[PDB]
């Protein structure tokens, strides 16, 4: 890019633009934490043939948490941050919807991405995935997207990169046996023997090879979900989920045979904390899951 | 293992004519407001940095000089001062070091 | 052996006539026997041929290469005598206009390989050229926009007879 | 007229002088196409066509 | 793999960098002022930062006793080190340690910095002054945050 | 800019993307710029 | 090797075969040796033909150098500019009078590839083939698929 | 009739030129001296009617003429391209000086000059009034409704001047040529009169910018490709119009840019 802002800035400007910055994105977010007082479009309910918007959270780390049954289940977490949308395109094959995340600096960005987000409210974020959703569920953009979007009971996808382990060798990046340590290898421990017969001199392509393992998307079907939080808008998902902690990963609906026909008591535009309504509690538990607080369990 | 066919002399002008090969131009070169000897954008100086150098030798050849032989490393403090110059009434108990030399312009 | 470009110094061009243009004054400078490799050398030239001197000289004063003093020295030394002999009073309006480096006289020396041979080890020279022309730097030739290229096919197409007849 | 809107047409402009084309000359564009049919009508007035006599030594 | 590993390997083992990083610490402790490659300059300040909190925590201390023994080879710079750099520094509380950095050597061409205890009686450094604040771009916001103080 | 610029001109030109790419030294030089004026 | 070799098209220096026919050769140069025998040939020729030639066609001036030279040589100018000093080292007097002919007749034009042993500046009399031809033009030239 | 009036102009300052170029002294050499901060005591020896700091910058360095923008001598501020006269000391003025209030000063002339000069050539004129730096916005007003797309062929126009890249030609002249060059508009008529009865003498500054030509009191910016970003505010009342730029190398940022053109906009 250009010449980084910090650089013809005395020692009196900077902490005056820092805290500039901060009191207009403070301001601009406050702003639009009002959706529903502006208007949000028609909203439709729910039908057999119909998506909705996902979220974008962070993860953060990893922690246990047993059931009613007295069974351990290893749980992830998402924090939902902002989460608003962008832009919204009607017919490719279906309507589309851009969603961002976390609120990252809008001094190392492009001047076209800078007036694409001063044209609309909120600063500039990290990521921007699109999600194929359906000509039904339709969020006019700059509408917040917290954590009660999603409800215990659900099963959740989960999309994002991974633990890149840079260009590896062949062991670890398909898991091949080498070779053996004596009787009676010399050099050969790790490499790969035979590529593939003899006579054909070539290589078929796609063979497993010494590559750049990780550091691709990657997403999990079949994460159901335990308990959400309202207060810090976190999600915990069932399993371990792709990326590193701290980093963005790409939530929506699941896509399975067995459950897709079953959003009749989700929120089939988005929550709307606005209300009319009727708030929810701290947080919403599950049917079997221990409570935090509840009498010890008995299988008497 | 062995040269099957030698390179080409295009091929090899090809192999060592690229962009990714040839030396990437820099644009990080300023202007020092001090002796104006250009220099870099997060290093410091060069006629300035020599100077400091030279300085620092000079005064730890001065504190050999005055502390004598090895193995001593006093616990007091140090007092850098020039030509005249009365020592500073703060710095009375601090052993001063110096000599004879005029206090440049840039030095406080 | 064969000295030209120190030569090429020497030449005399008639006395030019009130309408005729300036003639920018053209330089030539080079060090003989350079212990330093080609390639580089070549690289370095390539690296500092469209950029002006003070470019130059700024780029090479911050280039981790040994030929970098050595190319910095040249081009100050042509400087200086450009100058003080060929008679230019602006010292920062030149730019390079020809940059090359060619192999020396190489000598012969043994390496003493693990067993019963060895081989040829040759002491690798070469030199250094440089012509600074009078005037600013030319402008670098711009890349041609889809006008040109569209302007191009159509002549191209124009400019079709038919052939295999009269 | 062949194509159009395709940066390489080629239209055929005619002159009809009263019901009664006199001639007529392609080109690229239409005016030139136009200046082209006028400069052959020009040319067949003047008999200045390519079907005019050679000579007479 | 290296995902978030500190300690960058220097010498031969642990040993033989972590003696290098002590010798450097004392001849910095006795100049105040060494030219080293920029890993092993920024080792030494982060190594540095910990001994001037030692000998700060107190020196009838065992601990910061042993630690300054150790860490110093030479055994005289202990009681110049525990009687100036922590009594000198009483109010500040990580502000020790100025890095800069170096061109380059004129031998291999090695990336090399600077390091040195503020308040040291040695000359300063070029270290790099600001824009000043008559500037256009500096009086433009001078003006703005006038302008916003007078709304109010 | 150079290869949304050649895709634009090979769906302007309906041509193919490898004719639009320029050329070495060598064919350069090995062009006749003087060739014999026919008719 | 026509590739390796330039080319150029069929066609005259100032269209003689319409009006008047003007001889495409110049002058002629004899360098012609007193003392040697390896120009018998031309002593020969410049002796008991040479004045035949220059008889036959006066609209050509010959010079005969006669100087020591070793090697008989001939300039054949050509009003263009062209020039084709050839040599004419023992040759009989038959074969130099041959070869005078063949200059005196031949043009200035190079000896290169011909291409195309034809120049028709009209070649196209009853309408150059474009097209547009040998084709209708429906009622009021509506384009297919069109309705008004 | 404005292209005859501006030939007319032109025509002038041309002659007005010649003049102070023919008396000449078959080209006389002095011998300047410079007293800068850094490679001291370096001097010159150039001309005194055609010699400019400019190839006192080009001796020394490239770095100096992309950088320069004012040159004092004596104290007082002057031209990169101006013909000096009395040999004395020599310094050089940046953006990025101890005091940088001339060049500033001089930065905010040049753009007001500019936004007059694109105002003319959009489609009368009173004078350049000095606004302080702090204001955060020149002023030019224009004696005759301004909208989005007004401002945009302005700042367009603008843009184009900048690319055009023209130097700044500079003439100490009398308040007798300055009224002939000015024979119309009474409102620079006053303005030329004020300002030759505030000087000493007769004396009056001038600029040219290829086919314009305005009166002001200190120097400009020798070259407009030093102006990097400018547009315009809004306009205000006869008519008062802003505008904010800024120069090559302090390049901020859009945010920056943003929030200074909202500040300007008052
Ligand atoms: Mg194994
Ligand atoms: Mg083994
Ligand atoms: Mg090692
Ligand atoms: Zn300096």
């Amino acid at each position: 890019s250009g010449t980084w802002w910090d650089e013809h800035l005395s020692e009196e400007n900077v902490p005056f633009i820092k805290q500039l910055v901060s009191d207009e994105d403070k301001a601009q977010l406050a702003s639009k934490l009002c959706p529903l007082k502006d208007e949000p479009w028609p909203i439709h309910p729910w039908e057999p043939g119909s998506f909705r918007v996902g979220l974008i959270a962070l993860k953060l780390g990893m922690m246990p948490l047993w059931t009613k049954d007295g069974q351990k289940h290893v749980v992830t977490l998402l924090q939902v941050q902002d989460c608003h949308v962008l832009k919204y395109t009607s017919k490719g094959k279906m309507a589309t919807l851009s969603v961002g995340g976390k609120t990252v600096s809008r001094f190392r960005k492009a001047t076209s991405i800078l007036e694409f987000y001063r044209e609309l409210g909120l600063p500039p974020k990290q990521t921007v995935k699109i999600f194929n959703i359906t000509d039904n569920a339709a969020i006019k953009p700059g509408t917040p997207l917290y954590a009660a979007h999603f409800r215990p009971g659900q099963y959740v996808d989960v999309t994002a990169k991974t633990i890149g382990k840079g260009f590896q060798g062949v062991m670890k990046r398909w898991g091949f046996k080498g070779q053996p340590a004596t009787h009676g290898q010399t050099k050969t421990h790790r490499r790969p023997g035979a590529v593939a017969t003899g006579d054909i001199g070539r290589v078929w392509p796609g063979t497993k090879m010494p590559g750049k393992m990780g550091n691709i998307y990657r997403t999990e079907y079949g994460l159901k979900v335990w308990r959400i939080n309202t207060k810090h808008n976190i999600i915990y998902v069932n399993g371990s989920v792709p990326g590193h902690k701290n980093c963005l990963v790409k939530v929506k609906d699941s896509k399975l045979p067995a459950y897709k026909d079953l959003g009749k008591n989700l929120p089939f535009p988005t929550y709307f904390p606005d209300g009319d309504e009727e708030e929810l509690p701290e947080d919403l538990y599950d049917e079997n899951v221990c409570q935090p607080g509840a009498p010890s369990i008995t299988f008497a | 293992a062995a040269p099957k066919n030698r390179r080409t002399i295009e091929v090899n002008r090809c192999r060592r004519r690229n962009p990714q090969k040839l030396i990437k131009v820099k644009n990080n070169i300023d202007v020092c407001p001090e002796c104006g000897h250009l220099k870099q954008k997060h290093v410091l100086c060069a006629y300035c940095y020599e100077k400091v150098c030279k300085e620092t030798a000079e005064i730890r050849r001065q504190i050999g000089k005055q502390e004598g032989g090895p193995f001593k490393a006093p616990t007091i403090e140090t007092v850098v001062l020039y030509t005249g110059e009365t020592p500073s009434e703060q710095d009375q108990g601090k052993r001063i070091i110096e000599r004879d030399r005029k206090r440049p312009s840039w030095f406080t | 052996i064969s000295r030209k470009w120190e030569k090429k110094n020497k030449i005399v061009y008639p006395p030019q006539l009130p309408g005729e243009p300036r003639r920018p004054a053209e330089i030539y400078h080079c060090r003989r026997q350079i212990k330093y490799s080609k390639d580089k050398m070549w690289y370095l030239a390539k690296l500092i041929r469209g950029m002006s001197i003070d470019q130059a000289l700024a780029q090479l004063e911050f280039n981790d290469k040994k030929g970098a003093k050595i190319i910095k020295e040249v081009l100050l030394e042509a400087q200086d005598m450009a100058v003080r002999d060929h008679n230019v009073e602006f010292r920062s309006n030149l730019y390079i206009a020809e940059s090359t480096s060619g192999r020396g006289q190489c000598l012969k020396r043994i390496r003493y390989h693990g067993r019963g041979r060895f081989g040829i080890m040759e002491k690798v020279y070469c030199h250094y050229f440089v012509k600074l022309v009078e005037g600013p730097p030319p402008p670098p030739e711009p890349p041609k926009t889809a006008v040109a290229h569209a302007k191009e096919y159509i002549q191209q197409l124009r400019s079709r007879t038919i052939v295999h007849t009269l | 007229q062949s194509g159009g809107t395709t940066a390489l047409p080629l239209y055929f402009v005619g002159l009809y002088c009263d019901k009664k084309l006199i001639a007529e000359g392609p080109g690229e564009t239409v005016l030139v196409a136009e200046e082209e049919a006028a400069r052959v009508a020009l040319r067949k007035l003047y008999g200045f066509t390519e079907n005019r006599r050679p000579w007479n030594y | 793999i290296s995902h978030g590993r500190v300690f960058r390997r220097m010498g031969l083992g642990p040993e033989s960098r972590i003696h290098l990083l002590r010798n450097l610490l004392t001849g910095l402790v006795r100049h105040e002022r060494i030219e080293a490659p920029w890993a092993r300059v920024d080792e030494m300040r982060g190594y540095a930062e910990k001994l001037i909190d030692y000998g700060k925590l107190g020196d009838t201390n065992e601990r910061a006793m042993r630690m300054a023994d150790f860490w110093l080879t030479e055994k005289d710079l202990i009681p110049k080190l525990f009687q100036v750099l922590a009594p000198r520094y009483k109010d500040q509380t990580g502000g020790y340690t100025r890095m800069l950095q170096i061109p380059n050597r004129s031998l291999d061409r090695a990336k090399m910095a600077v390091i040195e205890y503020k308040g040291n009686c040695l000359p300063p450094l070029p270290l790099p002054r600001r824009d000043s604040h008559l500037t256009l771009l500096n009086q433009l916001l001078q003006g703005l945050r006038q302008d916003l103080r007078q709304s109010q | 800019e150079e290869g949304p610029m050649i895709e634009q001109l090979s769906k302007m030109f309906f041509t193919t993307k490898h004719r639009w790419y320029p050329h070495g030294r060598y064919h350069r030089c090995r062009k006749n710029l003087n060739p014999p004026k026919d008719r | 090797t026509a590739r390796g070799t330039p080319s150029r098209f069929l066609a005259s220096v100032l269209h003689n075969g319409l009006g008047r026919y003007v001889q495409q050769l110049q002058r002629l140069s004899f360098s012609v040796s007193r003392d040697g025998a390896s120009s018998r040939g031309a002593r020969e020729f410049v002796e008991r033909e040479v004045i035949d030639f220059a008889r036959r066609n006066p609209g050509v001036v010959i010079y005969v150098n006669s100087r020591p030279c070793c090697v008989p040589r001939v300039v054949a100018e050509y009003l263009n500019g062209a020039v084709r000093e050839e040599s004419i080292h023992c040759k009989s007097v038959e074969e130099i009078s041959t070869l005078v002919q063949k200059l005196a007749d031949q043009s200035g034009l190079d000896v290169i590839r011909i291409r195309k042993p034809f120049h028709t500046d009209n070649p196209s009399i009853q309408g150059q083939w474009h097209p547009f031809t040998n084709k209708p033009t429906t009622f009021r030239g509506l384009r297919p698929r069109e309705v008004q | 009739s404005p292209t005859e009036l501006t030939e007319m102009r032109n025509d002038l300052f041309n002659k007005e030129k010649a003049r102070q170029l023919s008396l000449t002294p078959r080209t006389e050499k002095i011998e300047v001296k410079h007293v800068g901060k850094t490679d001291p005591g370096t001097v010159f020896v150039m001309n005194k009617n055609i010699s400019t700091p400019y190839s006192c910058a080009m001796h020394l360095s490239e770095w100096y003429c992309r950088k320069s923008i004012l040159a004092l001598v004596d104290g007082q501020p002057w031209d990169m391209y101006k013909p000096l006269t009395k040999s004395c000391e020599i310094k050089f003025l940046t953006f990025k000086d101890c005091d940088p209030g001339e060049v500033n000063k001089a930065y905010w002339r040049s753009c007001a000059m500019m936004m007059g000069c694109v105002i003319e050539r959009a489609f009368n004129l009173v004078r350049a009034p000095e606004v302080p730096v702090i204001s955060g916005a020149f002023c030019y007003d224009v004696v005759l409704m301004p909208t989005k797309e007004n401002l945009r062929s302005f700042t367009k126009d603008a843009h184009a001047l900048i690319y055009k890249d023209l130097p700044f030609e500079t003439l100490e002249v009398e308040a007798k040529v300055a009224l002939e060059i000015f024979q119309h508009s009474k409102y620079k008529v006053d303005f030329i009169e004020e300002k030759a009865s505030q000087n000493p003498e007769r004396i009056v500054k001038l600029h040219r910018i290829g086919d314009f030509i305005d009166v002001s009191e200190g120097p400009l910016i020798p070259r407009t490709s030093i102006c990097f970003q400018y547009e315009v505010s809004a306009v205000h009342n006869i008519r008062r119009f802003q505008g904010v730029s800024l120069p090559v190398h302090l390049r901020a940022h859009f945010t920056i840019w943003d929030k200074l053109l909202e500040r300007s906009r008052k």
